[PDB]
């Protein structure tokens, strides 16, 4: 048995490619003219996270990478 | 205390490499720094980035914490020990650091006698 060829298909199904944010680690804080600090997010009540990690605001919900934490 | 001040940071990020206590990069500077758990942080000087000034120095403001400035990301990537070295010894790949924040110190006489001495000055 002379194993066949046969690749035909679906042409692509394309592998997720990063998304590079440039410098997206500055959109978290906001600082006023006094150097103050402003979170515009919210913090994660989870352990690991906890106080160093903060949450995403989508528009119906919150979400924090880490633990997978979600709200509405 | 017979040392210079600006030579003097190179034990201070040699214990802190070698205990596991560097955090490198400016988000897992910034978080980690921002959980109380690092005691100081060391920063670059020149940079392209205007916030990137901001960010950090209202964060050392708020969360008592001291602020060291070095001259370029280049040397501050040779105290990190992302340098990668040649066959005879030569620093030829230099990967630059502007945010890095220290988290376990070692146990030294040296540096911390210098930064001390600095900090206690500056204070
Ligand atoms: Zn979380």
């Amino acid at each position: 048995k002379k194993r066949k060829k046969k690749s035909c298909t679906t042409p692509k199904k394309n592998k997720h490619k990063r998304k590079k944010v440039k410098l997206a680690v500055l959109k978290y804080y906001k600082v006023d003219e006094n150097g103050k600090i402003s979170r515009l997010r919210r913090e994660c009540p989870s352990d690991e996270c906890g106080a160093g990690v903060f949450m995403a605001s989508h528009f119906d919900r919150h979400y924090c990478g880490k633990c997978c934490l979600t709200y509405c | 205390g017979v040392m210079d001040v600006n030579t003097a940071l190179q034990e201070v990020l040699k214990t802190a490499l070698i205990h596991d206590g560097l955090a490198r990069g400016i988000r897992e500077a910034a978080k980690a720094l921002d959980k109380r758990q690092a005691h100081l942080c060391v920063l670059a000087s020149n940079c392209d980035e205007p916030m990137y000034v901001k960010l950090v120095e209202a964060l050392c403001a708020e969360h008592q914490i001291n602020l060291i400035k070095v001259d370029d990301n280049k040397k501050l990537g040779e105290w990190v020990g992302l340098c990668k070295i040649d066959r005879e010894g030569k620093p030829r790949k230099v990967v630059g650091c502007s945010c890095v924040v220290v988290k376990d110190y070692g146990k030294e006489s040296q540096a911390k006698d210098v930064i001390e001495e600095y900090f206690k000055c500056k204070k």
